[PDB]
């Protein structure tokens, strides 16, 4: 019935300050998520592993069959667990 | 000791703070005496008709003065975030 | 213990006068209807002679 | 009537010895009138034509309109947790083995309040309300002719809500009545305490009582504020704000919280009508649970075991309720709904002298 | 209403009507009571909720131990029923 | 199989009891929503004079909403004609009616995002995940042409595009316009349109919950003095102690 | 644990009965007033301390809870009802229905159900 | 409660001597039960968007949907009737001088009455029913932004249907509320007879005055059902059959013949206020007929001839009501009202000595 669940705001971790997103030698700003991604990926380290040997695994079967999507959402729901927690700290 | 079962019995400590019943003591009245210098029982609560009017009138000024302090606390915390703090400037 | 009692009564009597007041207040034109009801009409650009129409 | 208001109110006499358990009724009475009010009220700003805009329109169009939409549907969910709890509180003390009246006139209230809170989600005219009516309608499909009597075409549309609204505002009125009749033998069937005899420590109910059961209902006014305006749990599904569709299935068909312990019932069980029936089962067997017993005792103040794991059913079965129908879940309910009947036939059985 | 010779009264001056159900929960005292008391405008109205918290917190606690043994069985059920609908969700998909 | 994936918990400021929307992150989401989500949905709930000393002032609003055409009528000859829009118009529809969206999309519709950022599980939450949430597909599935991945749409098939790119608008203020800022203001704008009365409702709520506990503080002096009366007598057999 | 619980009160077994029983009833209809008495005080004092959250102190908590003597009277009671039942109440009698302030379906006590108020 | 019936309608001892005339009260109280349900039913398929089209899909596709349509009509005329029946006999008889407290009960439920009728005729939604809230809406035009508050807008709309409706849906339940402060009275304060004088005549209520008082209702139930199916009296303005134009305005805006009585003296009265005014005269000076006297005796069982022209100048300015408003019928009318109030300063006034 509604957006958001109301909390104390010493319960919600608000950034303190504001770093600007790094700016490309182009000159077009770099997201800040992209630049995320590897870091976050990183600290997932266990799910990863888990989706790579799946895919390693469906890509001997000889048959066609064979997906790895529910590794990849596990994984993914922890990248993106890391990336809440620091990303709006470089959005204004 | 005895905790859990039915051998239960209050502790040493619980039986030592039962044995202080402060008897005699009485250090919070201060606060009535000095509650009692202000004379709101004489003017306003013995009388029943000035009774009500204590809680009538206080409660229009409490309400109005109680809204304007949580008014102010509001636009200090959001300070910057408001509509009204942050003018709109019109693209040329 | 009468100030304890009688703040009973203050803040009740505030929460009631509030809650019938905002009550009262929802039978009020709805912030639609007031925004049709009165309409502000620009007499810029009509020229002499000619007629307009204003639902 | 002011005579009859001092004889149950100012010189109404209850045992010194009760807890704040014994409060939670006076809080569902309040509760209850708060309900009606706000209902009376939003009925001026919307009535059935297209609910989904509607509460669009009490929300952004009228005045303080946020404030009557979420009381409304906040203060529901409150009075099913009041209710709930008053009855874990009658269970554990056993308060239905002298005052089986008192319980008769509780349970009827009790059916009253099932059918009420249902037909008010569908009101709202939201995705989630349109598919859990046209699913709990279907368990009557086999009276032949009866789901068309109910619904009034042959599929669930503006004139279901038409009629539901009837029963919706006027049902309300008689559960208020039947309050009466169970207020009325509380008063003569005195109440039980929270000792097992019957002793002489009462006091007047106004001078003391009251000042406490306003220091309870004050103590939720606090909570229910804070959820009311900051929606600190979530006790509204989302996808009731999803227009209606009649092609596409929402992701669940689950009701609101305080029906889960019966959508779950319906659910384990493989035949639908076993389903229905274990539901009945849950609302009926509950009123004879002291029928059976031959001792002079009322089973009362014991180690409660057999209460605590009945109120961990309750919650257990209301969590396999939102959960989807994966299997695991399905085995493990249903050995949950045989556990419940064994524990039910231990309140039931009497003892044989050893 | 009490029991019936509980509810027997002694004098002859008729029932009030509103004092009907306070006359219902009469009792026959046996042997005699002296009650006392102090009006609170007297006393302290605070200090016994701090004397007695210590003992009434304890006899809690000691009496809702009885569920421990219940819950943690409750508890070991919960465990076991989650590790199986995710180990039987990786076992019917996930390859 | 298991419920779509939950989204994660952002930190937006209107989170917090004390907090309001912030109303420049709101203006820019105006922006994302009118240049951006506009094409392909509608808000058909959400009018312009709701953003009125709100989100714009009184003006502003005018501009924008004279910058689309209605479709008015009918006139005295019983025909329909097109006018320039007003503060008193909902937002502008893209598509007649559903079919023709549909037809659009591939078959797709498009919702209505006036109640989306409280109508899906997450809440403000969903729409942050679910327009940052796009990602190459698992390995072993393939996508359709039209059909792109997303962890936390339900299946991971969406027939939604991509719809943040870096540098598709510039915003008036001069933020940098990258897909996460986007995300961030137009996920801030559609929770307030969903609940414009949102500060109001918090506003009047501090104020009652804070009163609140004044009122429970008096009730519990009183209950605490009357029944002192009744905890504290003594009721003697065969003694007797004044 | 139970032994425990009427400890704690100070009553006994036999205190706890509840009186809306009418076998119990019956019988404290005829117990002497030496056992009445101390019945009503031990049970006044658990209310008490039940109400005030406290306990009976241990000094006076070394005796018997289990001592049955209420059962001479329940027996005698149990006795007067069943020949009440058998010589008085062998057959569903037929009275005049919602007369005199009883409903006639056998209560006798008048104004005692909801119907007769 | 059944022995407060038995003591209220088995055992409940009435006068032999009165006649059909003090059965009428029995036959408004059957009558307005009929109208709160056939108005609950009427509302399983009534909405209140368009209540126009509502009342047409209700005659044309609800089976026997026309029955409730038009007994819900019909029978409120018909309550009317027995309720301004039941006033002019209690004028004749003078049922007020010792039992006021009687009168005044049901003087409560008069003003209720009148509330709910016109609340009920706007919800036609039809031309005659719209403008006529239209003008008397108008009338408190003074009290500042009061129109609008009950209005909800510059204009009557649906918005102020909406709200409307829920007075008439609640305020019929509150006047069955009175209806029993009225029978507590009535059975209190023992009924008055076709004698000044109190005899020793009573006979039980069930044996005898309901086996009368049955006779009574059969015999107006012939005629109305005359009435509810072949129209033998035009009771309904066919006016309410016309789409709601907000431009044209009706032939003639009046209300149900109801209300013809109050219409005149505001069409009769050259200002707004004061035919306001001269309306709440009419309805709180007859509450008030004996209180300034000071004689043994109860004006009863005279010729009444000053009653004869009461009742006389009620049916004229009824008929003046329906007459356009021609000046003639204006200058008359006027005179029919100073005739009234010389008629009730008569009724008012005590008499001095030779
Ligand atoms: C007689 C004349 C009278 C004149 C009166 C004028 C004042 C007045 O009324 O103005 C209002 C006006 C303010 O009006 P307002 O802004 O609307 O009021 C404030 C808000 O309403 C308040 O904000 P809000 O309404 O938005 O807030 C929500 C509201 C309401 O909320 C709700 O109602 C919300 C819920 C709604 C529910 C709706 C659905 C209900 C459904 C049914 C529910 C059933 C239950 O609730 C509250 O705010 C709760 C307040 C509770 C009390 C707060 C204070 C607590 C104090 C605690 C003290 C104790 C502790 C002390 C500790 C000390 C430690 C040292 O008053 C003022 O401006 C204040 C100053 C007034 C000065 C008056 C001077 C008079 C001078 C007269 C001169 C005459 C001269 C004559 C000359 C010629 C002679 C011939
Ligand atoms: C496990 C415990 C299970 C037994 C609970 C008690 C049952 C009982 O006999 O109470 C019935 C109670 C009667 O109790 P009673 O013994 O006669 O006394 C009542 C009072 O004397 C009436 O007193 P009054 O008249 O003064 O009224 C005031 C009363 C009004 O309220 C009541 O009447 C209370 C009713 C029972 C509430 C039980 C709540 C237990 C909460 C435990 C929380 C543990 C958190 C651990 C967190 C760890 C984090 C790492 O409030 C209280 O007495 C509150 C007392 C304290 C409550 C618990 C506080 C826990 C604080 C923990 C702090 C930990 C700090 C760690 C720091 C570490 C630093 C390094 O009423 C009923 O018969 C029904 C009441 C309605 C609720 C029934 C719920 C039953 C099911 C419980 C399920 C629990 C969750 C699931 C567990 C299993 C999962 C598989
Ligand atoms: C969609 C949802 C729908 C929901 C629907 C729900 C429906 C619920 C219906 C509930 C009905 C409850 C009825 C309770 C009656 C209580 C009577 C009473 O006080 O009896 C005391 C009475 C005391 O016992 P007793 O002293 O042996 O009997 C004394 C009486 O003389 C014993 O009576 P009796 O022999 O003198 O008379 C027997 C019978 C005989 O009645 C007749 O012969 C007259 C029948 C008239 C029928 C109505 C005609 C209406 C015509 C309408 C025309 C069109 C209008 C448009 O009359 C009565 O029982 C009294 C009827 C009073 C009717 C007043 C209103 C009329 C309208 O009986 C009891 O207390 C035991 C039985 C209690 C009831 C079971
Ligand atoms: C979800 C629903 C909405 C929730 C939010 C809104 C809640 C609104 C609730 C309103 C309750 C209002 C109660 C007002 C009571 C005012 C009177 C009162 O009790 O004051 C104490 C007083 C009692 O005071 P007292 O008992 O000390 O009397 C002493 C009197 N003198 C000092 C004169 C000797 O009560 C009254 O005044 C009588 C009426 C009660
Ligand atoms: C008990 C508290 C219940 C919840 C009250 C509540 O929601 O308070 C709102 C708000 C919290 O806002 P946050 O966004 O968390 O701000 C953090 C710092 N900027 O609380 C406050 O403003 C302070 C706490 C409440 C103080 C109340 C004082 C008045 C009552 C006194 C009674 C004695
Ligand atoms: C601007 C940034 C936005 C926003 C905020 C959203 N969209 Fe789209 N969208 C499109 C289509 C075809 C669909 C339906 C696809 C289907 O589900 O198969 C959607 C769906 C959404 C949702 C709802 C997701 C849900 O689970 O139903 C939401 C919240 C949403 N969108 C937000 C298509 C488009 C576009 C067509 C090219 C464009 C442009 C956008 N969307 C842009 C936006
Ligand atoms: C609309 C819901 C109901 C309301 C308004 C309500 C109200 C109350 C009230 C005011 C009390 C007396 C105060 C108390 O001791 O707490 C009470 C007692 C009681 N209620 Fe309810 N009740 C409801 C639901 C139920 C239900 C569903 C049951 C049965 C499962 C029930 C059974 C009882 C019993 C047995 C008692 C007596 C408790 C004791 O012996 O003191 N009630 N109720
Ligand atoms: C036992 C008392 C009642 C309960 C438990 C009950 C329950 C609820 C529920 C759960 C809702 C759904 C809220 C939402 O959409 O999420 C609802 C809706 C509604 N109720 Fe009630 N209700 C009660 C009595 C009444 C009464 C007496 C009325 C007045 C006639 C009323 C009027 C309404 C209306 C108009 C709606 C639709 C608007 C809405 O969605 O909020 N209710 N009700
Ligand atoms: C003192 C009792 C009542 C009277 C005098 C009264 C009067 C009337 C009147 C005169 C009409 C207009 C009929 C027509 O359009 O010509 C009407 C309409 C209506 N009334 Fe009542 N009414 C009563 C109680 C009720 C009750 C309790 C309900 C149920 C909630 C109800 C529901 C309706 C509805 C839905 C309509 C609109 C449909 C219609 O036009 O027939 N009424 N009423
Ligand atoms: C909703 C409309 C009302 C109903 C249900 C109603 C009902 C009744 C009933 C059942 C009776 C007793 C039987 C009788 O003698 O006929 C009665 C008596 C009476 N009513 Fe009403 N009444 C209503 C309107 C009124 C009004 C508007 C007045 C005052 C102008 C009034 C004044 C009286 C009086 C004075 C009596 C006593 C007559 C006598 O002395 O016996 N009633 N009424
Ligand atoms: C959508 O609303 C509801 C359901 O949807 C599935 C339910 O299961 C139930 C439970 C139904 C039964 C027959 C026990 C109710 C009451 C409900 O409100």
């Amino acid at each position: 019935a509604r957006a958001y669940c109301g909390r104390f705001a010493f319960m919600l971790d608000y950034p303190k300050s504001y770093h600007p997103p790094r700016k490309n030698e182009d000159g077009d700003y770099v997201d800040p998520r992209t630049d995320m991604l590897p870091k976050c990926a990183a600290e997932c380290s266990e799910w990863l592993t888990e989706y790579n040997a799946c895919v390693q695994r469906i890509k001997m079967r000889t048959d066609g069959r064979g997906n790895c999507q529910g590794q990849y959402e596990e994984f993914a729901m922890c990248q993106d667990h890391c990336i809440a927690h620091e990303l709006f700290h470089y959005l204004k | 000791s005895g905790f859990g079962t039915s051998y239960a019995h209050d502790p040493k400590w619980i039986e030592d703070w039962m044995a202080r019943k402060r008897v005699g003591v009485d250090r919070m009245d201060w606060f009535f005496r000095a509650f009692n210098r202000l004379r709101l029982y004489e003017l306003f609560f013995k009388s029943t008709p000035r009774f009500y009017a204590f809680m009538v009138i206080g409660g229009l000024l409490g309400s109005y003065y109680w809204s304007r302090f949580w008014e102010q606390y509001w636009i200090r915390v959001n300070k910057g975030r408001l509509y009204k703090d942050v003018p709109y400037v019109y693209p040329p | 213990h009468y100030f304890a009692t009688g703040m009973f009564g203050l803040i009740g009597l505030a929460f009631l006068r509030g809650t019938v007041v905002k009550v009262v207040h929802g039978l009020w034109p709805a912030r639609d209807a007031i925004a049709a009801g009165v309409i502000e009409v620009d007499l810029r650009g009509i020229q002499p002679g000619q007629n307009f129409v204003v639902k | 009537f002011i005579l009859i208001i001092k004889d149950n109110i100012i010189l109404y006499n209850i045992n010194d010895s009760i807890n704040y358990l014994w409060n939670i009724g006076y809080i569902i009475m309040v509760v209850m009138i708060v309900q009606v009010i706000t209902g009376i009220i939003i009925n001026l700003y919307m009535n059935i034509n297209n609910g989904y805009k509607g509460i669009i329109y009490i929300i952004k169009e009228i005045y303080y309109g946020y404030i009557l939409r979420y009381i409304h549907n906040n203060n529901s969910t409150l009075i099913y947790v009041v209710v709930y709890l008053h009855i874990i509180r009658n269970l554990y003390y056993k308060t239905y083995y002298y005052n089986i009246l008192i319980w008769y006139s509780g349970m009827i209230m009790l059916y009253q309040l099932i059918i009420i809170g249902f037909i008010g989600y569908i009101l709202g005219w939201g995705q989630l309300s349109y598919w859990g009516i046209t699913v709990i309608i279907n368990l009557i499909s086999g009276i032949p002719y009866l789901i068309l009597l109910i619904s009034g075409n042959y599929y669930i549309t503006i004139v279901t809500i038409k009629r539901l609204y009837i029963v919706h505002f006027i049902l309300p009125i008689i559960l208020i009545y039947v309050e009466i009749i169970h207020v009325y033998y509380i008063h003569y069937l005195i109440n039980n305490n929270i000792v097992e005899y019957n002793v002489n420590n009462k006091i007047i109910f106004n001078n003391y009582i009251l000042v406490k059961d306003n220091n309870g209902i004050i103590f939720i006014l606090n909570i229910f504020i804070l959820e009311l305006n900051n929606n600190i749990f979530i006790i509204a599904d989302n996808d009731n704000l999803i227009e209606i569709n009649i092609l596409v299935t929402p992701i669940h068909i689950i009701p609101e919280w305080y029906y889960l312990y019966w959508y779950s019932i319906l659910k384990l069980l493989p035949n639908k009508y076993s389903g229905l029936y274990i539901v009945v089962n849950s609302i009926s067997i509950i009123n004879i649970l002291s029928e059976y017993k031959i001792v002079i005792s009322e089973y009362k103040n014991y180690k409660n075991i057999i209460w605590y794991n009945q109120i961990i059913q309750y919650i257990s079965m209301i969590y396999i309720g939102i959960q989807l129908p994966i299997i695991e879940y399905i085995n493990y309910g249903r050995y949950i709904i045989i556990f419940n009947i064994l524990l039910l036939i231990m309140y039931l059985y009497p003892k044989k002298k050893k | 209403p009490n029991t019936k010779r509980d509810i027997r009264r002694l004098g002859s001056y008729p029932v009030p009507p509103e004092s009907k159900n306070f006359w219902r929960g009469r009792f026959q005292v046996p042997g005699g009571q002296i009650q006392q008391g102090v009006s609170p405008m007297q006393q302290k109205i605070f200090f016994q909720w701090w004397w007695n918290l210590p003992t009434r917190y304890f006899w809690r606690f000691t009496k809702w131990s009885d569920f421990l043994i219940p819950s943690l069985m409750w508890y070991t059920g919960f465990l076991m029923c989650k590790n199986d609908v995710e180990e039987g969700t990786r076992s019917r998909y996930w390859y | 199989e298991k419920d779509p994936p939950s989204p994660p918990d952002w930190p937006f400021w209107f989170k917090a009891f004390s907090h309001c929307h912030d109303i420049p992150s709101c203006r820019r989401g105006y922006e994302v929503y009118r240049q951006v989500c506009a094409t392909c949905h509608a808000a058909r709930f959400v009018c312009f004079r709701h953003m009125v000393n709100t989100i714009y002032p009184e003006n502003r609003v005018k501009q924008l909403a004279a910058s689309f055409d209605y479709e008015d009528g009918p006139n005295d000859r019983g025909e329909m004609f097109t006018r320039p829009g007003n503060l008193l118009d909902p937002f502008p529809s893209p598509y007649p009616n559903e079919e023709a969206a549909r037809f659009a999309n591939q078959g797709a519709s498009p919702p209505d995002l006036s109640q989306q950022a409280a109508a899906h599980h997450g809440g403000c939450d969903y729409i942050m995940s679910l327009l940052t949430g796009y990602r190459d597909p698992p390995a072993g599935v393939s996508l359709r042409s039209g059909l792109y991945y997303n962890t936390y749409f339900p299946g991971g098939a969406i027939s939604m595009p991509p719809p943040l790119n870096d540098g598709a608008i510039e915003y008036e203020d001069g933020t940098p316009a990258v897909a996460s800022q986007m995300a961030k203001d137009v996920s801030q704008f559609l929770t307030w349109a969903q609940d414009p009365q949102h500060d109001e409702r918090k506003l009047i709520g501090l104020k009652m919950s804070t009163a609140a506990l004044v009122w429970l503080f008096s009730i519990s002096v009183w209950n605490r003095h009357v029944w002192t009366m009744i905890k504290t007598r003594r009721i003697d057999f065969t003694k007797t102690v004044y | 644990a139970l032994v425990a619980r009427y400890r704690g009160m100070g009553i006994m077994a036999d205190d706890a009965m509840n009186d809306k029983d009418m076998i119990v009833e019956r019988a404290l209809d005829i117990i002497p007033e030496d056992i009445r008495i101390q019945r009503y005080r031990r049970m006044m004092r658990g209310a008490v301390l039940a109400g005030r959250k406290l306990h009976l102190p241990l000094e006076l908590q070394n005796y018997d809870p289990m001592v049955p003597y209420m059962a001479p009277y329940i027996e005698e009671a149990k006795f007067q009802m069943q020949e009440e039942q058998e010589l008085l109440a062998y057959h569903p009698w037929d009275r005049r229905l919602y007369t005199a302030g009883v409903s006639g379906f056998g209560e006798t006590s008048m104004h005692s159900t909801f119907l007769t108020m």
